[PDB]
């Protein structure tokens, strides 16, 4: 019976530490994973803001060529 | 010689100051631990319960437990509370949430130890030990759970000695949480294994008797534990006073339980008082056997008697009181099992408790009491078939395996019941 007792109570404080582990582990995953989306998302459109001032360095030098 | 007594959690620390107030009383203890009595009956074996100290002081063999400190402020505040030594109070402070896996397993393991010192101290000192008596609840966290831990290391450092139990089965007519059946179910297991006595003190046969009887719209908890004090006070007298007997625990033991695993025994008091008509002896008699004074909500005539103890305390004819008793029994005898024979027993106090002239009390072990282990098992199976409220115990580390053997075991005591009823 004391053993079966002192089993009782480690199986208790492991349940409690494998909840904590689990729940580090997702909030970790996600707060990660949420950054790099937010940051794929503003470097696409920079990228596409400097790909219009491309195309108008390109007309202006369109126009000195055609004189 | 010595008895030790312990109190664990509400209920039981209700009960038992309720029952040290009536035997201080009886035996001229006043609040303060003065002797002011005027008769030396009451001093030639006080020592049963209570030890002397310097200047002719007495003071009760007695320790008092809980996992939260509520109820023993209340008791220390209460009107013979400066009458307990102040070391024998030992208390946490987290409480058990009516939780039986937390007073079992948990939070009870982490005070057990300091529990156990303090019996231990007081066993050191006993001329002659001859056992213990325990007070508690089976509803609740803290009675029910680390009562029946202590039931079990008890047993292991002290082997050989008496081991017996006041205790207080829940009913839903007087209920505080819905798992009450499941703490009871797991208590039950615990005292078939290791004690020799239990008193089954039923909270629907307190109710009933409060409500119907003597007349009260509203019983609270205190006119509840002044029935149960004054059963307490009714089966401890034959060891209290010098009634010729020569009588210890174990030789009681010996005369009341035919079979170790059948010892659960029925409680009565008569007359039931909340008057001034003295009684007769018939009606002292007709009325301890009646299924209105019984303290479990349990049909004697449901079942048979196994053996049958009887208390009368007070002045009255010994010729009287054995004509009626073996009346009662040559009249009723179908109810007696007949492979025991003179299984009913009777004592005599010449000393009446306070306010009366003339009383009895009644231990009873009879088969009759299945029916209340049947309505616990029934409670029980109503929410196990649907696994309601188990989250509250697996998340202190239980596994629903251990609650399946606790309702086996107790559906095994049934059928052993039932054996012996129908030989
Ligand atoms: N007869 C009686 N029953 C009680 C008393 N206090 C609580 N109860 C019952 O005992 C059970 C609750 O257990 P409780 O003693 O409060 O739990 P604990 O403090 O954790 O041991 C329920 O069945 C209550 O109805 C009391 O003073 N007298
Ligand atoms: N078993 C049993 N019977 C009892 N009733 C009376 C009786 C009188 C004469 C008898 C007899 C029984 O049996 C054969 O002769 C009381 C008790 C008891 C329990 C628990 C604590 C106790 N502190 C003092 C007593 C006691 N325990
Ligand atoms: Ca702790
Ligand atoms: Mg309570």
């Amino acid at each position: 019976k004391r053993e079966h007792e002192r089993e009782v109570i480690q199986k208790a404080i492991e349940e409690n530490n494998n909840f904590i582990k689990m729940a580090k582990e997702k909030l970790a995953q996600k707060m990660e994973s949420n950054k790099e989306n937010r940051e794929a998302h503003l470097a696409a459109m920079l990228e596409r803001l400097q790909e219009k001032d491309k195309h108008a360095e390109e007309v202006r030098k369109n126009k000195e060529l055609k004189e | 010689r010595e008895i030790v007594h312990i109190q664990a959690g509400q209920c039981g620390n209700q009960i038992g100051a309720k029952f040290w107030e009536v035997i201080s009383d009886e035996h001229g203890i006043d609040p303060t631990g003065s002797y002011h009595g005027d008769s030396d009956l009451q001093l030639e074996r006080i020592n049963v319960y209570y030890n002397e100290a310097a200047g002719n002081k007495y003071v009760p063999r007695a320790i008092l437990v809980d996992l939260e400190p509520g109820t023993m402020d209340s008791v220390r505040s209460g009107p013979f509370g400066q009458i307990f030594r102040p070391d024998n109070f030992v208390f946490g402070q987290s409480g058990a949430g009516n939780n039986w896996a937390k007073g079992h397993y948990t939070e009870g393991a982490e005070l057990v130890d300091s529990v156990l010192d303090v019996v231990r101290k007081e066993s050191e000192s006993c001329d002659c030990l001859q056992g213990f008596q325990l007070t508690h609840s089976l509803g609740g966290g803290t009675g029910s759970g680390m009562g029946t831990l202590l039931i079990s290391k008890i047993r292991e450092e002290y082997p050989d000695r008496i081991m017996n139990t006041f205790s207080v089965v829940p009913s839903p007519k007087v209920s505080d949480t819905v798992v009450e059946p499941y703490n009871a179910t797991l208590s039950v297991h615990q005292l078939v294994e290791n004690t020799d006595e239990t008193y089954c003190i039923d909270n629907e046969a307190l109710y009933d008797i409060c409500f119907r009887t003597l007349k009260l719209t509203t019983p609270t908890y205190g006119d509840l534990n002044h029935l149960v004090s004054a059963t307490m006070s009714g089966v401890t007298t034959c060891l209290r006073f010098p009634g010729q007997l020569n009588a210890d625990l174990r030789k009681l033991a010996v005369n009341m339980v035919p079979f170790p695993r059948l010892h659960f025994f029925m409680p009565g008091f008569a007359p039931l008082t909340s008057q001034y008509r003295a009684l007769t002896v018939p009606e002292l008699t007709q009325q301890m056997f009646d299924a209105k004074n019984m303290m479990a909500a349990c049909d004697p005539r449901h079942g048979r008697y196994l053996t049958v103890a009887a208390v009368f305390r007070g002045r009255m004819s010994m010729k009287e009181v054995d004509e009626q008793m073996l009346n009662v029994q040559n009249k009723n005898s179908s109810y007696f099992v007949e492979w025991i024979p003179n299984n009913v027993k009777t004592a005599v106090c010449d000393i009446p408790p306070r306010g009366l002239k003339m009383s009895a009390t009644f231990i009873g072990n009879s088969t009759a009491i299945q029916e209340l282990f049947k309505r616990i098992s029934e409670q029980f199976t109503a929410m196990f078939r649907r696994k309601a409220f188990l989250h509250w115990y697996t998340g202190e580390g239980m596994d629903e395996m251990e609650f399946t053997e606790a309702e086996s075991n107790m559906n095994d005591l049934v059928s052993e019941y039932q054996q012996y009823q129908d030989a």
